[PDB]
């Protein structure tokens, strides 16, 4: 799972790596950033990655009832 | 005056009704002789909603409600001023004193309603904004 | 005229209310009120027109209309007249009852074929009809642009003969449809200049702005007439 | 012919089996009409119109306007044909019958050469006669407009 | 308080509709200019030399067809729109006998 | 349907064709076969091309009417379903319409007669000169299809044509002409359940006394599926029908309550009875008058005849397949013309039958 | 930004217990709105038969031991109730899902070409 | 719970109910029949009414919608007209472009970003080329530079053009759509002459252009340029002062500079609410920093703001446009490096070597050197980026497509809480949501 972060601050980018199984969950960070919202719902619908902590996780772009995540 | 000619005008424009109905009733192609698949009532699909293509399944703002509840007061005064336009000249400066009157009485209504704001749709449920205090320890 | 105006207006909302399409049953409610609130700015702009003649006869108001057409000292209340007509026929920019990107086809994304045509034409039977009022009441009908020009061509046909009845149809008809078309023309014209006006702003115009203007000519014309003994009268 | 007679039997079979709201409010429309057309032919032409620009352009619009606020939701045909046919055999509204047998006529004369209209007179005596009720009239709306918001507005 | 514009000229703009009428006129200048419409089919839009439209198999002057089977644009093609089978021909050219194209899964890309 | 419609990948016809099968069956398989149904654009046809279409069988789709053919192309692969322009009195179209295929379905009929065809030319005209064709374009397998009271002797005109032609069949094909006559068929948009959901039927009582056994469409569709896909089905008679007996009059009222339609159904015109000899003169009149075919003379008669069974015929389990009863699928063929939905599973369906039949 | 109807948070549970009783819990909300499924999709059965199918699907799963299998086959159980409620699946694929219909011998198989 | 639901003054006890002839107790076997008797208040707050939980009204603003310019499927939970909740269904695009991308080499991976964004279809495949460009340690010669930011603002115009006047369309100004539409007719056209496709032009690659200009195009480019000013004009007179289109926007849509960075949003929906970010500033990329251009800034962050600053990138576009035309270098369009670049005809035909790179670059495909990268560009909807992942072979391993729409439709919610349906109408035009890139 990779993050890219944007300081219009200070003119900077970024990136957060961390690692993630098919069964171990990983925090959201929808707390922090609401414009992660639907790139964990994303993540999940093509990964199938357990997102901790989302107020609302399903598929985004699959149809529903779609069986497999696919972009594994 | 007459008015015979008025009403062939009016029985011709009730004969004018049956015919548009009718000439579609008429000249549409039998549902065999198009496609055969069914007459509108067999086929559902066909004689259904529109819902841009998903299938789904009126608590109105009560501002809609008094702009037509408060139309009729208004169109009584207006429907009202009909008896002084035909009678101007002869009810001279009496008629047109009480005419004033009439409508002074009516306008103190239309400033109660226009400082009330009744007509407003407001937002009261959303749009809202705080500050953000520090509770400092 | 207002009164079969008004039957119509009873037409257009039931074509909803026997529905159970969202989006043809979304344009009853704000159809409902955007005909009912720009009714009584017509109603009332008529009237005035009605109360500087005081007859209620569609031919005496024209006739009235020889020495002066009464767009001149009634200018406001014909740009009242024309844009309370364009609500009253749903045209752009009062477009909010069938506006395509809003409620698709409102009303009439339930009707098709007949139903369809029916409707379609009746309104633009409303604005024939509503460009022909505004060649009434503030352009003089049927009178010609020129007295003289009229004179000269009615001169070339002989009175006993009846080419010079259909000579004078043809003229007195042939004023009214130039003044109807301009306005017919400005129908089309404002559709094509004017983007879409909201609905929730759209009520709140005829009631705040248009209607004290109206109220306050109807107090003001009658105290113009009689301050210089002009009260009129059917002749 | 009086068709006048089966456009009520028409109505009145309407009246008799109307279930929900859509209906009820039809009964008002179809009596209305015939009641602005027997205005317009035969007594007053003047009140036809100011019926349909009264009635139906004020107060028939707003019974359906609030019909799809309020909601929409939810015999035998021997009994009804048997109660219209009831109701249809006795319409002697009075018992006078030489009042409803022998007919009248007036004589008219040339001694009024100042001819205006009927809602000429009626602004004539409405405007100077008795302004007291055209000044209470707009009185009872004044308290009308008042009254709707007091009843309605939520705040 | 701060407004340049006094109370009448900003009620004169607003009750006269100062800018829809001159929004108005702006439209009526385009009724009395040339417009823009071709009548297809008699006449076309322009064309250059490197468009790209229906797909031709072309050969020499002197009539032998010009490819030799080579499936380099089978293995460009982006979509695999493209099947070629070769082999050689009776008399030993390198020539192909199954050429097709699948033109309703052709992205129309020019590789 | 299933995955597969055939027993065997390789199936030899009477005529030494060896066809061999490639695919698992779905829309990307073939059959080998190449099959011709006439009247495809039919009530029957169109259930019948689609099953064939579906697992990669092609299908050769004589037609008249242009548009109605075009739907039947969803149901076949690019190349499946094939569409050959046709009249009955052209012979060289149908020459072409049998030219390549190896199985031939007639359900070209009718019950009804026109002022360009008669019952006489359709019903025993039209199968006898495909048979002739068919036999002399070397097809191995042809299916008939006949009305549930196939009986030469009968007075009705559509029994007394439909009888003689299951003849004339195999007095031009042979001895090898299956032949399959089909109960009164249930189906979505079907000219029998259509009558029983009409409000203004006129001659309700006249009409509606008639009894007969329903089927389902699909069955029959799937039932021609196996007797064409099977080589020892060839020179037999099949009467298809269904167990349980209804009868019209049970129906229109059963399908009443599913409609729920006190005052208005006797005012809205659902029962129109009427005098006989009136019904055999209205309905002479609109033969023509009326540009439609509508309830005609000939109809009239079958109204007198129940449903005979011809117990010297085969049924359904001679196929492997129980037959489906109206109970359990006259519900989901009302909902078109049908707080909570009202669901009548085969319990609440049979319970209701009582409710009709109790005074 | 609020989340829609019928939603509910995802959080990893880490006692076996309490995923049961989550369990049980969400097996009555399919049951309760089993007629209002009927209803709203228009199915062609009963509603007993939609209580019938959906006690199934859970059993098939009741004999997982590991945790964190438990957890994600518990979130995607809710997805799936979330989506039936809000009447975001279309009528097509709730028939197909209820909709779903011996094997042959081995001469059967090898004769038909088999798999 | 799901299908029903269920004090200000003092609690009153009230015992010993009796009436004149008798207590309560003594005919309350008969008060079930007298509604005077009723001793339960149907005006106490405590009152037990079992009142179902009826959903609220929900439109589906399904994809068979003018409005919807792909295919939506909004849903819209309101209180009577003011919008609650609103679910945007996306997907009903989605084609699984990342998942066919992973087994492409990079030449064919390109035309798959024409289709992602239908009207910014240049500046699409430029941001592939930059990040397939930063993988392989390759830098553009100064030619083809130019031609990409002349043909990146060119497509900036055309995008724009789609954008801000069927904005307008929606907002029922039909004829202002139409004079911007012949522009694009004419603005097409430099595309069907450099590429030979009015629309999905693969031009832009990895290592540069396809091909190099036509002569004669910089004078049609300049030609066009002269007029295009006024042009622009003609629509700022219908919309930027009328009344009715001032109505339709100011105050609707407004967001925050603090809700832009949380939400992510970028592009002209983060300058509306007044931060002055730009990617073509931030990093400078194909000659973007050789040119002098300004940038418009908002203040109120409403609908009316993001339609000025779009009309002011109009003309900034139409002057970085002139200067390409003026500073036009002369030399190579690509590489000259025949490794990653195809060889002209020419020199294929006659050269050993030239026919042999001919020959793997279109079969076998050239390698990645293995590595990953994140390449943002100034895209006309606002930021859009790419994650490829290389692993040294001549296919990417990953590319996640970063769309400005998809960040921007998930702040939708957050932006149409408190607003009527035709005001959803103008937030998402204002948005500029192709629905390619936001269900890529
Ligand atoms: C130019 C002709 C215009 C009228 C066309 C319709 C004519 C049909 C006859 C209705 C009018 C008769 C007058 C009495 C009103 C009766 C209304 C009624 O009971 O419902 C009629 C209509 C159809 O429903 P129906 O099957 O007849 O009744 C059971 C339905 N549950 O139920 C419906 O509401 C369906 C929609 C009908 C809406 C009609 C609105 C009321 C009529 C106003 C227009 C006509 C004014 C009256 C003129 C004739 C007066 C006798
Ligand atoms: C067809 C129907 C007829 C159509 C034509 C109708 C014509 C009648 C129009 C009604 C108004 C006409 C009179 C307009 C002039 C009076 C208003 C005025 O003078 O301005 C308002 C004035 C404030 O002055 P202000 O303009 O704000 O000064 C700013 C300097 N920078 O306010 C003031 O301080 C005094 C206001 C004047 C008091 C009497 C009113
Ligand atoms: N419930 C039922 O439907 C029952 C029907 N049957 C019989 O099954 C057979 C098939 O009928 P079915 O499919 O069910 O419904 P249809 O009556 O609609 O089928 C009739 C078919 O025969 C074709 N046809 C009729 N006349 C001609 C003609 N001159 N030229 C070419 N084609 C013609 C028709 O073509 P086109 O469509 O283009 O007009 C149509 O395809 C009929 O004979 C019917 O009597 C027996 C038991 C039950
Ligand atoms: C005014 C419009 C002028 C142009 C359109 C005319 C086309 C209609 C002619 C028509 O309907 O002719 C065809 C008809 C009947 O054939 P059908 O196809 O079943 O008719 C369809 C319409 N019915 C079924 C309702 C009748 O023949 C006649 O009745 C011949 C006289
Ligand atoms: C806008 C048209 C107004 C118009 O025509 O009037 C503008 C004026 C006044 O003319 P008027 O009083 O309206 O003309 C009515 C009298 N007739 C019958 C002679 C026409 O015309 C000129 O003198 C120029
Ligand atoms: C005469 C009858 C036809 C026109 C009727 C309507 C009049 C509208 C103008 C008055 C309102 C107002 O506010 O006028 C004043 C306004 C605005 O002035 P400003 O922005 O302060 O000027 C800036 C500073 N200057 C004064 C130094 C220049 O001028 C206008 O926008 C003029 C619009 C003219 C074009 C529209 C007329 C043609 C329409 C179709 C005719 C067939
Ligand atoms: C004394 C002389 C009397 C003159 C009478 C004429 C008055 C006309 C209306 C003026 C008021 C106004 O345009 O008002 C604008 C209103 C409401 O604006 P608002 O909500 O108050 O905000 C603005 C005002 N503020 C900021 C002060 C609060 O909405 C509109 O945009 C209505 C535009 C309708 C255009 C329809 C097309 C025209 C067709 C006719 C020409 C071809
Ligand atoms: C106006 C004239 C109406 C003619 C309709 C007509 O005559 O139609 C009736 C006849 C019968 O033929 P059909 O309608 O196909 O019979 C099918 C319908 N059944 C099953 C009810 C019989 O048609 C003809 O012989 C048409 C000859 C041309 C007549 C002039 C046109
Ligand atoms: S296989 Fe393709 S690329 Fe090769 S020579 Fe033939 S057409 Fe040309
Ligand atoms: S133009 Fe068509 S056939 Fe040729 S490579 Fe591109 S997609 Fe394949």
């Amino acid at each position: 799972v990779v993050y890219n972060l944007l300081s219009v601050r200070h003119n900077s980018r970024i990136r957060i790596k961390t690692y993630a199984s098919e069964v171990s969950p990983v925090p959201s960070v929808v707390p922090l950033f609401q414009g992660a919202n639907w790139f964990e719902r994303e993540t999940y619908d093509l990964f199938g990655i357990f997102f901790e902590g989302h107020p609302d996780l399903r598929r985004i772009m699959t149809d529903y009832g779609f069986q497999g995540h696919p972009l594994r | 005056m007459l008015q015979d000619l008025f009403n062939n005008y009016v029985i011709l424009v009730g004969i004018l009704g049956l015919i548009f109905l009718g000439v579609n009733y008429f000249i549409v192609e039998s549902p065999r002789m198009d496609e055969n698949n069914g007459n509108i009532s067999d086929y559902i699909e066909k004689s259904g909603p529109f819902e841009c293509g998903f299938s789904s399944f009126n608590p109105i703002p009560i501002a809609f409600i008094l702009v037509a509840l408060l139309f009729l007061p208004f169109d009584l005064e207006v429907s009202s001023m009909l008896p002084y336009i035909v009678s101007i000249y002869s009810v001279g400066i009496y008629g047109l004193i009480i005419f004033i009157l009439f409508l002074l009485i009516l306008i103190v209504g239309f400033i109660y309603e226009f400082n009330t704001k009744s007509l407003s749709i407001t937002t009261i449920l959303h749009k809202k904004n705080k500050a953000l205090v520090k509770n400092l320890y | 005229l207002l009164a079969s105006g008004s039957i119509g207006v009873f037409g257009t909302v039931i074509v909803g209310w026997m529905s159970n399409s969202k989006y043809t049953v979304l344009a009853t409610v704000r159809t409902t009120a955007q005909l009912i609130s720009y009714e009584l700015v017509l109603t009332t702009v008529v009237f005035i027109i009605a109360l500087i003649v005081s007859s209620l006869n569609i031919n005496v108001i024209i006739e009235s209309q020889y020495n002066i057409w009464y767009i001149i000292p009634f200018f406001p209340l014909c740009l009242i007249f024309f844009i309370s007509a364009l609500a009253e026929t749903a045209r752009p920019p009062f477009d909010n009852v069938e506006a395509e990107s809003e409620l698709v086809s409102g009303h009439m994304t339930e009707l098709s074929a007949s139903p369809f045509v029916i409707f379609f034409l009746s309104e633009y039977c409303s604005m024939v009809l509503m460009s022909t009022l505004t060649a009434i009441f503030f352009f003089g009908g049927y009178l010609p642009f020129s007295n003289t020009i009229h004179h000269l061509i009615l001169n070339l046909f002989d009175q006993h003969s009846i080419y010079y009845f259909i000579i004078e149809g043809i003229l007195l008809s042939g004023y009214l449809a130039i003044k109807a078309n301009f306005f017919m023309f400005s129908f089309v014209w404002i559709r094509a200049a004017a983007p879409r006006l909201r609905y929730d702003l759209l009520i709140l115009f005829c009631w705040y702005v248009l209607l004290p203007i109206v109220f306050a000519i109807v107090v003001f014309a009658p105290g113009i007439l009689y301050c210089f003994d002009a009260l009129p009268v059917i002749i | 012919m009086n068709l006048e007679i089966l456009d009520l039997s028409i109505l009145g079979f309407y009246s008799l089996i109307s279930s929900n709201s859509f209906e009820s409010i039809a009964i008002l429309v179809a009596t209305i009409m015939p009641v602005i057309t027997e205005l317009w032919y035969n007594y007053s032409q003047l009140f036809a119109l100011l019926y349909t620009l009264i009635y139906v352009g004020a107060v028939v619009i707003l019974f359906v306007f609030i019909l799809s606020v309020i909601n929409e939701k939810e015999s035998g045909l021997f009994i009804l044909i048997l109660v219209l046919l009831l109701d249809d055999l006795d319409d002697n509204e009075s018992n006078d019958n030489d009042y409803n047998n022998v007919y009248i006529t007036d004589y008219a004369d040339w001694f009024n050469n100042y001819n205006e209209s009927d809602l000429s007179v009626i602004g004539n005596l409405l405007f100077t006669e008795y302004a007291l009720l055209l000044l209470i009239i707009s009185f009872i709306l004044l308290m009308s407009i008042i009254g709707l918001i007091l009843i309605v507005k939520k705040d | 308080e701060e407004s340049s514009e006094s109370a009448l000229s900003k009620a004169t703009k607003w009750y006269l509709l100062s800018e829809i009428f001159r929004g108005l006129y702006i439209t009526l200048e385009m009724y009395f200019r040339a417009p823009y419409t071709i009548y297809y089919p008699f006449e076309k839009g322009p064309v250059s030399p490197r468009f790209r439209g229906e797909h031709a198999l072309r050969r020499y002057p002197s009539g032998e067809e010009r490819c030799i089977a080579c499936k380099l644009c089978e293995a460009v093609c982006p979509a695999q729109a493209i099947t070629i089978e070769a082999e050689e021909r009776i008399d030993g050219s390198r020539r192909t006998y199954k050429y097709d194209i699948d033109m309703t899964k052709c992205i129309y890309c020019g590789y | 349907v299933s995955t597969f419609p055939l027993k065997s990948d390789i199936n030899i016809t009477k005529s030494g064709k060896t066809l061999l099968s490639v695919g698992q069956g779905g829309r990307s398989s073939r059959t080998g076969f190449t099959a011709t149904v006439f009247g495809g654009t039919g009530f029957l046809g169109r259930v019948v091309v689609s099953k064939l279409a579906k697992h990669g069988t092609n299908v050769v789709v004589p037609f008249r009417n242009d548009r109605a053919r075009r739907q039947l192309k969803v149901n076949g692969d690019l190349g499946v379903v094939n569409f050959v322009e046709f009249d009955i009195r052209n012979l060289k179209s149908i020459e072409d319409s049998v030219k390549y295929s190896d199985i031939v379905i007639n359900l070209i009929g009718t019950e009804h007669f026109s002022k360009n065809f008669s019952i006489e030319d359709v019903n025993i005209g039209a199968a006898e000169r495909i048979a002739k064709a068919a036999k002399e374009a070397g097809v191995s397998r042809l299916i008939h299809v006949s009305s549930y009271n196939a009986n030469p002797s009968s007075s009705s005109d559509f029994y007394a044509t439909k009888g003689i032609g299951e003849q004339v069949v195999r007095d031009n094909f042979g001895p090898d002409a299956t032949i399959v006559r089909p109960a009164p068929m249930y189906f979505r948009n079907s000219p029998f359940l259509n009558e029983l959901l009409q409000i203004k039927a006129l001659g309700g009582n006249v009409i509606f006394k008639k009894e007969v056994y329903p089927v389902h469409a699909l069955q029959v569709g799937e039932a021609i599926e196996r007797i064409a896909f099977d080589d020892a089905t060839a020179g037999q008679t099949y009467e298809l029908f269904g167990k349980e007996r209804y009868s019209k009059k049970e129906l229109r009222e059963m399908i009443k309550h599913i409609i729920h339609i006190g005052y208005y159904p006797y005012s809205a015109g659902f029962y129109l009875p009427a005098p006989e000899p009136f019904l055999y003169a209205f309905a002479l009149i609109r033969q023509y008058i009326s540009s439609q075919p509508r309830f005609n003379v000939d109809q009239l008669k079958r109204s007198h005849i129940n449903q005979e069974i011809d117990q010297s015929a085969k049924t359904f389990t001679d196929l492997g397949m129980v037959p489906d009863e109206l109970s359990e699928y006259l519900y989901r063929y009302v909902k078109p013309h049908i707080q909570n939905r009202t669901v009548y599973s085969k319990e609440d369906i049979e319970k209701l039958r009582d409710y009709v039949n109790t005074p | 930004t609020n989340p829609t109807a019928f939603a509910q948070t995802t959080r990893y549970v880490k006692d076996s217990t309490e995923m049961r009783t989550l369990v049980l819990n969400l097996y009555r909300r399919y049951l309760r709105h089993s007629r209002g499924f009927v209803n709203n999709y228009n199915l062609d059965i009963p509603a007993s038969q939609v209580r019938t199918k959906i006690r199934q699907e859970f059993e098939r799963q009741r004999f997982v031991k590991d945790l964190p299998l438990k957890n994600v086959l518990y979130m995607k159980a809710q997805m799936e109730f979330q989506e039936l409620v809000n009447f975001w699946k279309q009528q097509c694929h709730v028939m197909q899902y209820f909709e779903s219909i011996k094997g042959d011998s081995f001469v059967q198989k090898f004769l038909k070409g088999a798999q | 719970n799901d299908f029903y639901d269920v004090n200000d003054f003092f609690p009153v006890q009230v015992d010993g109910i009796e009436s004149s002839l008798g207590k309560y107790e003594e005919f309350a076997k008969d008060a079930h029949e007298w509604e005077s008797w009723n001793l339960q208040n149907e005006d106490h707050p405590e009152y037990p009414v079992k009142r179902t939980k009826i959903r609220h009204f929900t439109l589906n603003f399904g994809p068979q919608h003018p409005a919807a310019h792909g295919v939506l499927r909004l849903i819209l939970e309101l209180h009577g007209e003011e919008i609650l909740r609103s679910d945007p269904h996306v997907g009903l695009l989605h084609r699984g472009t990342e998942k066919l991308i992973e087994s492409k080499t990079y030449m064919q991976a390109l035309p798959y970003f024409d289709r992602l964004d239908y009207v910014s279809m240049m500046t699409n495949e430029q941001v592939f080329s930059l990040a397939v460009e930063k993988l392989l340690n390759l830098e553009v010669p100064e030619r083809g530079q130019y031609i990409r930011t002349l043909f990146g603002e060119i497509t900036r115009v055309l995008n724009h053009l789609m954008s801000v006047l069927s904005h307008a369309m929606d907002v029922g100004a039909l004829t202002p759509f139409l004079w911007g539409f012949e522009e694009r007719e004419k603005l097409m056209e430099f595309y069907e002459r450099v590429s030979g496709a009015r629309l999905h032009s693969a031009y832009v690659r990895p290592g540069g252009v396809s091909q190099d200009l036509p002569a004669g195009l910089l004078d049609d480019i300049y030609m066009w340029a002269t007029q295009f000013g006024d042009r622009l004009d003609e629509t700022e007179e219908l919309l930027t002062d009328s009344r009715i289109w001032k109505q339709r926007t100011i105050g609707i849509g407004e967001v925050t500079a603090e809700d832009a960075l949380n939400y992510g949003l970028s592009g002209v929906m983060l300058r509306g609410s007044g931060v002055p970010f730009d990617i073509r500033k931030s990093q400078p990329y194909d000659a973007y920093d050789k040119v002098d251009f300004d940038i418009a800034v908002g203040t109120k962050g409403d609908c009316y703001d993001r339609y000025l600053i779009r009309m002011t990138e109009f003309r900034q576009s139409l002057r970085i446009i002139e200067q390409c035309c003026n500073q036009m270098p002369p030399g190579p369009v690509k590489v000259e490096d025949f490794k990653v670049a195809p060889p002209p005809r020419a020199l294929m035909k006659e050269d050993m070597e030239a026919l042999i790179h001919h020959f793997l670059l279109y079969t076998k495909g050239y390698a990645v050197p293995a590595g990953e990268t994140y390449t943002a560009i100034e895209a006309p909807k606002g930021e859009m980026a790419v994650y490829v992942v290389s692993d040294g072979s001549e296919r990417p391993y990953r590319c996640k497509i970063r769309a400005p729409g998809f960040a921007h439709l998930g702040a939708f919610d957050h932006i149409a809480r408190g607003h009527f349906l035709p005001d959803a109408v103008a937030i998402i035009g204002t948005m500029d949501l192709v629905f390619g890139e936001v269900d890529r």
